[PDB]
């Protein structure tokens, strides 16, 4: 069985040298493989070919910070001076023809996170229900969380200062420039909306808490 | 190196249809 | 400037069929082997089909052999993937890829989403969102993905940020925003254009003061 094994995730500090490993099944230890890169919400792209002897060929436009090397069954992708845009999923692949048959296999991919980037507290933009949606017995409050780094944030909502649970939907954070952004929706009957003093979107980020409230009126 | 040669040949075949 | 643009992705019922196309430019199409690679919701990549430059030879993995047919029209610089007997496990983002003399998948397209499911398509309910000023546009309760959101028919370039959809009750909801100098804010017209291909529905929603 032609199989490529890669760890699912890995973390490195900005500026450090990273090394990712792709391991060929033993019987295929002499195989040349390919490395691919896939940045958040984007198409995968070709990085390089890597032979058993460690010689490799890089794709057009790949930074020279990316290089390959090998050791027996292991195939390594090394990234010197790791940068924020190197944050991505890296996948190895390998092909072979058995008689007149072609098989091509990809590894499971390694999600790479770049730590130690400059912190940036999140901005909150809140919108109340549209008049049209209210005309339908419903109200969705939208909270756009933007300009933050790192990506971990915990969103909560408050109705008249009290924490709400049932009815909240927050997206996962998403890359944008060097920053991150996400959204959160609080689903309300049109009634609750105009019958509460306030609503609050609360975001916790790296020890800090940001809040911006909406007032029906 | 054997697989690496099957690889080169196959890539050429896709181009030239040997 | 090599370019590959896939189209044809859509919602299909299990047991159904669907044909994808990939339009190519910026290179000599008829000189290269072309392939399809798909990416499932778990993010894993799977090679789907490869065809030689003249179309004389085709290759497929067991997972789709007999069900999927890759073909091409060199006179039209177009690559095709006819799919049949689809199953829910086939749902995925399908990409077209072109070889180089030294590697298999050197240039990739943007991808087209194939969703295989019994659920029917639901168009989105689009609502404007009103407060440099930041306006929004709520795109609620659609299926399947994707939807595209532009502003003033694409005139409002930067300042625009469409957020990732959230999934609740087998339906998706997302939001998009544009920031614009406060001068034109209400004086000029600002509208979001929402397209949900799966339903052939397109809606331009005017952003109006509350």
């Amino acid at each position: 069985q032609l199989v490529l094994t890669q760890s699912s995730s890995a973390s490195f500090s900005l500026g450090a040298s990273a090394k990712l490993t792709c391991t060929l099944s033993s019987q295929h230890s002499t195989y040349t493989i390919e490395w691919y890169q896939q940045q958040p919400l984007k198409p995968p792209k070709y990085v390089m070919d890597l032979k058993q002897d460690g010689s490799h060929s890089t794709g057009d436009g790949i930074p020279d910070r990316f290089s390959g090397s090998s050791s027996g069954a292991d195939r390594y992708l090394s990234i010197s001076n790791i940068q924020p845009e190197d944050e991505a999923m890296y996948i190895c692949g390998v092909g072979d023809t058995i008689k007149e048959q072609f098989v091509y296999v990809f590894g499971g991919g390694t999600k790479v996170t770049v730590l130690g980037e400059p912190k940036s507290t999140p901005t909150l933009t809140v919108f109340p229900p549209s008049s049209e949606e209210l005309k339908e017995n419903k109200a969705t409050l939208v909270c756009l969380i933007s300009n933050f780094s790192p990506s971990g944030v915990t969103v909560a909502w408050k109705a008249n200062g009290t924490p709400i649970t049932q009815g909240v939907d927050t997206s996962n954070p998403t890359k944008e420039g060097n920053k991150f952004m996400a959204s959160s929706f609080l689903h309300l009957t049109s009634d609750q909306w105009r019958s509460h003093n306030s609503f609050t979107c609360q975001v916790t980020h790296e020890g800090d808490t940001v809040e911006k409230s909406l007032s029906p009126a | 190196s054997i697989q690496d040669l099957r690889r080169r040949f196959f890539l050429h075949h896709l181009i030239a249809e040997i | 400037e090599v370019q590959l643009v896939e189209s044809g992705g859509d919602l299909v019922k299990p047991g159904g069929s669907l044909k994808l196309s990939c339009a190519a430019s910026g290179f000599t199409f008829s000189s290269y082997g072309m392939s399809w690679i798909r990416q499932t919701p778990d993010k894993r990549l799977e090679w789907v089909a490869t065809i030689s430059s003249g179309g004389s030879y085709t290759y497929y993995p067991d997972s789709v052999k007999g069900r999927f047919t890759i073909s091409r029209d060199n006179a039209k610089n177009t690559l095709y993937l006819q799919m049949s007997s689809l199953k829910s496990e086939d749902t995925a983002m399908f990409y077209c890829a072109r070889q180089t003399t030294m590697t298999y998948f050197a240039y990739w397209g943007q991808g087209t989403l194939v969703t295989v499911s019994a659920a029917k398509t639901t168009p989105p309910s689009v609502y404007p969102l009103a407060p440099m000023v930041t306006l929004g546009c709520l795109v609620k309760g659609y299926f399947p993905e994707p939807v595209t959101v532009t502003w003033n028919s694409g005139s409002l370039s930067s300042g625009v940020h469409t957020f990732p959809a959230v999934l609740q009750s087998d339906l998706y909801t997302l939001s998009s925003s544009v920031t614009v100098p406060s001068s034109p804010r209400p004086s000029e017209t600002v509208t979001c254009n929402v397209a949900h291909p799966a339903s052939s529905t397109k809606v331009d929603k005017k952003i109006e003061p509350a």
